């Protein structure tokens, strides 16, 4: 007879730990690198010059 | 994720999708190791040194060797440490860079070979830590063109620099020997299959559940040793430890696999 | 969960922009990499330890060379690393091109020959429950683009909802003590790229493509 | 409740409104204190019942 580990299991709490937890991380890089234009409707028309004489 | 969506109101693509989130979970579980240190009464009582306080400074520094080589390479690890070592987190990943014998006209010289390894941890993690064998200044020194002039610094002049930063990385030397389960000897480190270790550090976590102590015993029955009947007594020895490796970083919808851990591998051809 | 819808957003977006990656069928441009490849502005890195200009470094200043012809590149986008890539760079005796010897030799990422890097990374949609990456390190090891040659048009930035008496994905929230969160934002891409050179119609791009070593 | 769907009934479609509650609840009861060598069987309640008889 001896008190082992599974006779006293209900005295013995495991632990918790933070320390590999973490959030998504915001990857994203286009709005940031490339210049924006703020839309007021679906559809934008830019004319561009196509030949000349 | 995000899909791209449309503006019907009955067709299925003008409807938005649902989606998880999920977690996991990983464990430091404290496992135990030990030795016990049994002598005659009568040679501590002859000797001229302090034979307890030697085999004091044994017992403690025979445990710590332990530990790194478990944690490192895999060298008799506990059953229930769930996380790959070191060297098995880097070889599954196939982080693995080979030295080669090219003079350094390959990217395969030792210097080369240590920023390919730095590299593969940089894609997904931030390695600070070197991990080999001592001695690397003069490896590092020493290595030459197809000319015979140096690669890593400008003249032989003044050439054993510092082993203590390398390419950004903090070095760490391991040394010693382990338990071989069969009364001889096995390296803490194994040169024969690995020159250096790259690492992410803040990847790796130590549990120190109980710091190593001594208890002197002169009463006990040890190794089926009856001490105070043998006029025997013994130093026992022993610590709790747990190691976890935070290696698989989520990616996306699928569970991703990755390494905080590269390993390099010592030229093997002729 | 508020966190993770506006991320997932923003990678989809880049996938779109810069591979073409799921890229909606009302949208014109070519994306960046399709723009370049048609355009034929692609620089094979090679294996000739630079006895060519086809290492990596003399690939990039081809690169940069394509754009500035009509435009004038601004930024280098790739996969991070780039610091370990441009030192190791070989002679045909060994030797160190980027810098003179090994001892310092990760430099930094951050401007690499006057080009602003721009690293991207994680995962998006591929159309199967499955993930696919953002950028595809198996058609290209980095792009070069003049930056004032693209715009996104944002029409609506990106806007939380909290729900908690909808139906969603056939779960009726209030009836089951469910709530959700809706996430959605509406944008646009144009690219500037066949800037005119003569009486005829010109085909120009203001990006070029580094693509990896495929061979031996 | 105002605009949700509620055992078959769409709320808003119909001009109907709707009261939920809930709560969340448990029990332990304390019985079979410890006696000895064995797990002991002892309940804190015992029940009084009626006269049965006619």
């Amino acid at each position: 007879a001896d008190t082992n580990r599974t006779d006293a299991a209900a005295l013995i709490q495991e632990a918790y730990s933070d320390v590999f937890l973490d959030s998504v991380s915001e990857t994203a890089k286009v709005i940031g690198t490339f210049p924006v234009y703020n839309m007021g409707t679906k559809t934008t028309n830019l004319p561009v010059l196509s030949t000349f004489p | 994720h995000a899909k791209w969506v449309g503006e019907s109101a009955t067709a299925p693509e003008g409807v938005k999708p649902t989606a998880k989130a999920t977690w996991a979970n990983k464990t430091l579980v404290a496992e135990e190791l030990a030795v016990i240190l049994p002598i005659h009464e009568n040679v501590l009582a002859d000797a001229t040194e302090d034979l307890l306080a030697e085999l004091a400074r044994m017992g403690g520094a025979s445990i710590g060797r332990a530990l790194d080589a478990a944690v490192l390479f895999g060298h008799q690890k506990p059953v229930t440490w769930a996380s790959k070592s070191l060297f098995e987190s880097a070889d599954d990943a196939g982080q693995v860079v080979a030295v080669g014998n090219s003079n350094g006209v390959e990217g395969d010289d030792i210097s080369g070979s240590i920023l390919q390894a730095a590299e593969m941890v940089a894609d997904v993690y931030d390695p600070s830590h070197l991990l080999g064998y001592s001695g690397l200044r003069y490896r590092l020194a020493n290595q030459r063109d197809a000319n015979g002039q140096p690669l890593f610094q400008p003249y032989m002049q003044g050439t054993p620099g510092s082993d203590g930063m390398v390419h950004g990385l903090n070095t760490v030397f391991f040394s010693g020997n382990v338990d071989d389960g069969s009364n001889g000897d096995a390296p803490v480190w194994d040169r024969d299959v690995a020159s250096a270790i790259v690492v992410d550090r803040s990847r790796v976590v130590i549990g120190v559940r109980q710091d190593i102590t001594v208890k002197y015993l002169d009463q006990a029955t040890v190794g089926g040793i009856n001490l105070a009947e043998r006029d025997m007594v013994a130093l026992r020895f022993c610590g709790r430890f747990a190691y976890a490796l935070g290696d698989n970083i989520a990616q996306g919808r699928v569970a991703a696999e990755n390494s905080p851990v590269a390993v390099i591998t010592p030229y093997a051809g002729s």
